[PDB]
């Protein structure tokens, strides 16, 4: 319970912390929302780089293009290029979930690298990447592509993995798929999904524009930007499917080589995460004719408006069944809500993410009697903050590459019953006796899609916020 | 579907038979996925010696590794000081993955900062970043030090650590007495463990190169205790309580126990307790310094030695019964103190353990890994129990390294069929594993994996992991063990025979086929 | 057949072929036994409701207890004491399984003697085993005290103890000022708690009983720590460490911790440690008693009130975070100092690994066992956790306890689907466990049958044990763990996460079909 | 040592005793003497322990609950008494089984009347009969059921033979009574002889006269093995190997049918002499079977026992002994070859009950080890003239050894393995001495047969080669 004038003073406080020039860039990424004000370029700053110093919650675009795009496809094995630490650090830390036979048909949790040695920095390392693909070959033979994820050192040595790509893909008749997503690249993760989606654009999508075997339907659709974190894009598209539609591929969460290549096939794409791929969704719709529209399944509320709107595209046998999908699973959210929102109704959550989440997930928040206070986001554009202003209340915190700092005294301030954020901060508040849910990984947990992962979503947030551990954080002697 | 009194997570939600049908439907449709005959061909092929003979024939691919890069332990160094901000120059990606990775194997906040070096800064170099960089953090986070080191990208373009941080100073934006220690940490060489030696010796540096004149060896009566990169609190807190037992004065360089370790209290503690900057300067007149894991700590060797002027003893990292004795009859000779009835006794209740669990230890295989010290000890006390360690891997050890190895399960009758690898990676091991097929993995979670791929040949070939390492992040709390001392060789000797224990009820638990086994007294 | 390179003990030994098909004709030839499909139908029955119901109306039958007798208690309480040797006046049997029992839980030699009266002590008595058996053992042993109890024999037959004991002086088979406290311990009255409840009563009464008029409450500025029927040496170390943390002077009355643990150094150490005699002479100018587990110290309760005059505090088993919050603001009020910050530290520490663990534990449901101040203090340290303690047994318990352990369900949202059972036993748990499934056992090594039987039903029935408890058998070395205070709840926590977390992977170990939740990271 | 110092040795440990204890343990303890063959010439055995003096000895409950009936897997045998007897012998004794426990067999489990101080007023006659009910409601399966008596039932004027009897009578059930109380005799002994008493009484004489089963010349029991670790089922494969049909095996792993199916064979096999003589002299006497003591400890003894046995048959039975002979040749041969040289010339004390302290001597002779000292917690004097020829010249005999005396004899005779039970072995390991548990094997074994050297002499070898034994020092002392 905050008023715009009080937060205002609230964000001029914390500022007086910071020297002259940190302070004057913070303060163009930390707002107030104003209804009378729509357009987010003018009101907050976003998508510039990270102070020096001040402990943003980023990672890089490698982070960005393997860890987040690239990594998930299963029947791939994806290089990442340079020293040990980018591949061993995001080694099977994103729960992109997938069902295949590792190390054999699927490579996912495998971490593949080049290893380099200064003798790499000094030499280069195009060599040493065209035997590794030979070794891959040898030993992973029912690997169905490879793709080059570059770290660091490679751009700024020289290197040219897009020859090394082009020469051993045609010796071996392989699609290798070079990928410069270099960290030092762009200003965060978000660069890494651009450079990403083109890397597919340009190796990978057009494998079959001129073949015709594939048999299409009326109701084919592809799942762009999910990536099945717990499970997400199953108890996704198990609805999906349920009304009628065919679901020919998922961007990239359970996704195999050849779903990519069949999608310029579809009818329509259904984008989730908008910031990582609404690139490749555009070059679909210029190129192939494909429309593509946003959509959310955070809870009952928007994943009912969803299914309809998704159905409206189609015809009446599609709406039909969309009307039979509510209809089923009606009774089950609905005692989810009769148990858990008496029990969550009232509370207040700030959020901090990354690209879409710290919007997407408000409605089921709302959906039980939860108020979003504040949020922001670790590398969105000003069109998400478009987006965020109309889902968010008025008068809330937002916040863009928040500090540490930052989020810590915003936190003290709002005093939030939970908050939702990554690894890096969950320990953080929890010692400060604030109930915390992680909101990239569900806590090891989930999935949070759609109307199964909605029973789960409630249950996380309750167990957490209603639980004993609480109220003993303060020793009854002092 | 849900039940809302019986919610399922993803297991066992996607077994239901809506899930699986829709499952077999995506990958008939539109997996194009290779038949189960050959999928199931490949996985035998896999488990092959003809497949393990190729597999070591690798040159350029690396699969699975055992080891992380430099910056991590330079970060895991800084941290053991007090109210110290670890600081990498270079790019943001890097300290995110630092972060993520300790906040995942502590269960803790992990605080260090980067100064977000770009694309541009590739061109220009990283000045400004450090003098803002510098300003922000020390305004922002209120550190008494910043130990600054590098990521590759600095390393690669070039970047000047000391004349950056000298111009910082020279401008005004952070103060002269400020302390700013530093290392280069390139990633491309060396490991984590190369990074915690090189941060270790640049604080040293800061702290004493141009103060030796008033220094004399001996005068403050204490011994320095240096521990290299060292991830289970319970290791810290052995060493105090021994040599605080023994009534040495000693100072612990390089001390994080308290920061990984808050309570839930209420607040946010971002510093807590660590190596003061006062005993940093005052270590050169310790009697002497001991590296607990030499194996990394050669560059720290050198300074202490050739700075310092003190004679580091010839230790054994203290693990199991032999090295446990050897560090405490060596402190004992430098501190003039005698080891005391508490830690006698505590020596002679961990033997009266070995004579508990002897018969089932004996002969027992393991395959293991880890960093060069700690995988040394725990062979060391594997052999002390008269168990087998047969495979033995370390991606980070050296050819000198493993040749002291070999010389240890030579004098022993139990290492006559053990193996030492070195630059060979957990794809390496898990052909050994099926190959030369032991009981038991001790090693890190990412061990997991080997055992899944072991289970699936079939329960008869199932190799269980026991965890011992780092990191581990699948189970919670294992961080406050201890391995060092008589104290942490009696946790593993716990560790293992009940590893042992039930992994036999497992496979004596099936009624009227295995349970006349069913021992009720083991 | 062997392969002498690599034996087989009894598993897998039996399962060759020729020994399968062996004993398959020992059965088919000699053994009448009943089909198999007869078998199956049997057992299937054994799992149903119908059969619970059957089962609890057992009035006469006990199958599978959970408790033990009288003197067994006796010898443990004794063992706590500086040089005293545990006699049961009585038949040797017993003390023979005494010994075994106690040597197979804590891995250590166990001294009692018997004075082995036998069938003809039925016509004169056990005057003059009394005699010679004091004689033989003082001269023998060289105890300093013998702390005589009796077994059924014995209490059937009348043998008056007091005069026994005062003939043996008068007649000149011991020295009249040698220590000889004793308690009447029939083991058809309650179990092995109040053994050693009747006979810390004894000894006190021993020491004190004669000697009140010099005695002045509070004089010694000591608090007296009565630990009871205790076998996890951790817990006797917790509490002095606790109080010595806090500077209280205290006197542990009845201390084995030091005897149940000697050195293997080249000698055998009969006696070890303990309370002294005089420590029981000084116990009344205590300020006050506490007794640690008091659901089993009613009688020793009365007579610290009617004879020493304390004013014993209300305090529950020092289990869990709020019952170690309530004993050390009790202590502390009692003795008049602060609780230090190591110990707040320590309980923050605590809460910290609440927090960290509390959604891998929220809602798991257990069935557990054990006495009755054990029971009710996990009974509380779960509900603390988020846990539901689902099938409380206590097969030793009473009304007025299980009311309170009821009070203590009722409080919490956490106790709504709890059951709590007084003299039932493991045959009547087995049945719950079948009918309304939790998700683990926490308790004895007996209960690895009940493991056993679920799988039996099939893996998805299956209820893995947690071995906390008395006796464990099956596993080396828990014996040496904690329970009480913040350093046990912080064992117990970290064991019951990783169970459930080892569980998991076990069922998410499944290539292809499970693995997709057999996540690195947890 | 030698005869002159082990004598002193007696004197001077005896010192510490009063009187009456000096003189009564003076007649317990001996030095072998080839010219004395009769042990009643010279050491006194199965007489009371002198109070107070810590001996290792257990009591007649132990003797026919824990060791005879107990085994019998399809049986239900019910503790009867307080709780505290059926809880320290749940599952204590390695006597291994096939079944499914719970529904058709009950070994491992404790079916107990747990006496309170209401049936010491009342008398538990009428509790015994409802909990036989109960019993027969709950387990339908069970082929029988025991009632071993603890110490009070016998002193408060039970009378479990008519609740038997009537009970029996009722339900058409074999239900045994077995006075085993504790207080009785004054060892595991007696209760040994009380519980064949019981099958002779209450089995064979109500289920063992008249036929319908299909004789066969080579008909055999096995008597007194208990299977301990599956000793008897590798004792077993090598009797049916040579030919001969192992109709029963009392107890271990036996049903109670193929006990009532014994006076039917053709030959009785005793293992353990001790416990089982009793009702061999009975099946002799009343059924005319002839019965013979043999040895499966070690391929010497083995062997030897299988030529003996195989000579009361035919031809065909003898051509077969020597096939097995052959065949298990070269697998014992490898154990002695590896396992000798690392055992030969160390030294043994052995202290067990009343079989092994002599039975397994021939074994450690088998792997070069010498037995200096050897001892029976319950002994007849029949059993030490069968030790006197099994010992060697001047070697240290004790019977019902003190707790005192053991550790005395062992830090003078200095042995470099110990082989005794569970309350000795934690004692040992403290003192530097390596130790082996020869009643429970310490969870290993078989050690009956040709499979069971193998283990045998892996575990002597694991044991007292272990990198332990040299660390109990520290460098510092
Ligand atoms: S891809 Fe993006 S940071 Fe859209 S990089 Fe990040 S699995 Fe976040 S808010 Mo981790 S733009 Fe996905 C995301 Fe959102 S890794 Fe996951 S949770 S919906
Ligand atoms: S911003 Fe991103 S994570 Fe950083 S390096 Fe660059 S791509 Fe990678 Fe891997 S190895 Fe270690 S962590 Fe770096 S310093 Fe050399
Ligand atoms: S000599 Fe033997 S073991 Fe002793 S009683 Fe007698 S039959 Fe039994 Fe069971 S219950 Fe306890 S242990 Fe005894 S004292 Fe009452
Ligand atoms: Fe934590």
């Amino acid at each position: 319970g905050m008023s715009r004038e009080e937060v205002e003073s609230l964000i001029q406080e914390v500022l007086e912390v910071y020297p002259e020039k940190a302070r004057k860039d913070r303060n163009k990424h930390l707002a107030v929302n104003d209804p009378a004000v729509t357009q987010s370029k003018k009101c907050i700053i976003s998508n510039k780089k990270s102070q020096p110093g001040l402990m943003t919650i980023r990672g890089c675009a490698y982070a960005g293009s393997k860890g987040v795009v690239w990594g998930p496809i299963k029947d791939m094995i994806h290089i990442s290029h340079g020293p040990v630490g980018c591949g061993q650090y995001s080694r099977a830390g994103r729960r992109n979930y997938y069902i295949g036979t590792t190390g054999v048909n699927a490579f996912v949790t495998m971490n593949f690298t080049s290893d380099f040695q200064e003798k790499d920095i000094v030499f280069g390392g195009d060599k040493k990447l065209a035997k590794l693909i030979d070794e891959v070959e040898t030993l992973f033979p029912l690997n169905k592509g490879i793709s080059v994820q570059s770290e660091c050192p490679i751009g700024l040595i020289g290197d040219d993995i897009e020859s090394v790509s082009k020469v051993k893909g045609a010796e071996l008749s392989k699609t290798i798929v070079p990928v410069r997503c270099e960290g030092f690249r762009g200003v965060s993760q978000s660069l890494g999904h651009h450079i990403a989606n083109d890397a597919v654009r340009d190796w990978v999508l057009g494998k079959r524009d001129e073949d015709t075997t594939f048999a299409s339907t009326p109701y084919d659709v592809a799942i762009i930007g999910d990536y099945n974190i717990g499970g997400d894009a199953w108890s996704s598209r198990i609805l999906l499917e349920e009304m009628g539609l065919r679901c020919v591929a998922q961007w990239s969460g359970d996704g195999s080589i050849s779903e990519i290549e069949l999608t310029p096939k579809v009818k329509l794409n259904l984008v989730h995460c908008y910031r990582s791929m609404n690139y490749i969704s555009r070059h679909m719709e210029e190129k192939y004719g494909i429309p593509w529209m946003e959509y959310n399944f955070f809870g009952p509320t928007k994943t009912i408006e969803s299914l309809r709107a998704i159905a409206a595209k189609f015809d009446e046998s599609i709406q039909k069944k969309c009307e039979e999908v509510i209809a089923k699973y009606k009774p089950e959210w609905e005692a989810v809500v009769a148990k858990y929102r008496p029990r969550l109704e009232g509370k207040r959550v700030m959020l901090y993410i990354g690209g879409l989440r710290p919007r997407h997930v408000i409605g089921a928040y709302e959906d039980l009697g939860m108020e979003v206070v504040g949020t922001g986001y670790e590398f969105a554009h000003n069109d998400d903050y478009d987006r965020t202003m109309k889902e968010m209340g008025d008068s809330t915190l937002l916040y863009d590459d928040v500090t540490g700092y930052e989020f810590e005294e915003f936190v003290k301030r709002i005093k939030p019953d939970l908050i939702g954020s990554g690894i890096k901060e969950k320990f953080i508040f929890q010692k400060m006796g604030i109930p915390f849910r992680e909101m990239h990984s569900w806590d090891y947990s989930g999935p949070y899609h759609g109307f199964d992962g909605f029973a789960i979503f409630a249950r996380d947030m309750d167990m957490t916020l209603n639980n004993p551990c609480w109220k003993k954080l303060q020793a009854p002697w002092e | 579907s849900q039940q809302v009194d019986k919610i399922k997570a993803s297991y066992p939600l996607f077994l239901d038979q809506d899930y699986k049908d829709m499952l077999a439907k995506k990958r008939d449709g539109f997996e194009e996925k290779y038949p189960q005959d050959k999928i199931d061909e490949v996985f035998q092929w896999t488990t092959t010696k003809e497949y393990q003979e190729l597999n070591f024939q690798r040159e350029a691919l690396t699969v699975n590794p055992a080891k992380a890069c430099q910056p991590l332990g330079a970060v895991l160094c800084a941290l053991g000081f007090e109210k110290t901000m670890p600081y990498v120059h270079g790019s943001q990606g890097c300290v995110a993955y630092y972060r993520s990775y300790f906040n995942r194997h502590f269960r803790e906040p992990v605080s260090c900062v980067s100064d977000s070096m770009t694309e541009d800064a590739a061109v220009f170099g990283g000045q400004q970043n450090m003098k803002d960089g510098l300003q922000n953090c020390k305004a922002t986070y209120k550190p008494d030090m910043i130990a600054v080191s590098t990521t590759c990208m600095a390393e690669v373009i070039g970047d000047d650590l000391n004349a950056f941080i000298n111009n910082s100073k020279k401008e005004g934006f952070i103060p002269d007495e400020f302390p700013v220690p530093f290392a280069h940490t390139p990633s491309f060489v060396g490991s984590h463990v190369t990074g915690w030696d090189n941060m270790f010796e640049g604080i040293a540096r800061y702290f004493t190169l141009k103060s030796m004149d008033d220094k004399v060896v001996g005068s403050n009566k204490k011994i320095n205790i240096v521990p290299g990169f060292e991830t289970y609190l319970g290791n810290f807190r052995v060493i105090k309580r021994m040599l605080s037992e023994m009534g040495v004065g000693y100072s612990l360089l390089s001390d994080p126990e308290e920061v990984l370790d808050t309570p839930a209290d209420g607040q946010f503690r971002m510093y807590a307790g660590g190596t003061t900057q006062e005993e940093m300067k005052d270590a050169p007149n310790a009697l002497n310094t001991v590296l607990l894991q030499p194996w990394h700590l050669e560059k720290t060797k050198k300074f202490v030695e050739g700075t310092w002027k003190h004679e580091v003893p010839k230790l054994n990292i203290p693990m199991g019964l032999d090295w446990t004795d050897e560090f405490l009859m060596k402190v004992s000779e430098i501190s003039g103190q005698p080891i005391p009835a508490s830690l006698t006794k505590e020596r002679g209740r961990l033997v009266d353990m070995m004579t508990d669990s002897h018969t089932w230890l004996h002969g027992k295989r393991f395959a293991l890994w880890g960093d060069p010290d700690f995988v040394m000890g725990l062979v060391k006390f594997l052999l002390e129990l008269g168990c087998e360690p047969v495979h033995i891997l370390c991606h980070n050890g050296n050819k000198r390294w493993k040749k002291a190895v070999d010389a240890i399960l030579a004098a022993s009758p139990y290492g006559k069929n053990a193996t030492v690898y070195i630059g060979k990676d957990l794809w390496h091991l898990r052909s050994l594993v099926f190959t030369d097929k032991p009981d038991f993995m001790i090693g890190n979670s990412y061990g997991k994996f080997i055992q899944r791929d072991t289970l699936h040949k079939g329960k008869e070939f199932e190799v269980p992991l026991i965890r011992i390492g780092f990191p581990i992040f699948d189970r919670h709390h294992l961080h406050r063990s201890t391995t060092l001392g008589y104290e942490g060789a009696m946790q593993i000797l716990t560790t293992l025979v009940n590893s042992i224990l039930e992994r036999l009820d497992e496979e004596t638990r099936g009624m009227q086929a295995t349970d006349y086994n069913h021992d009720l007294v083991r």
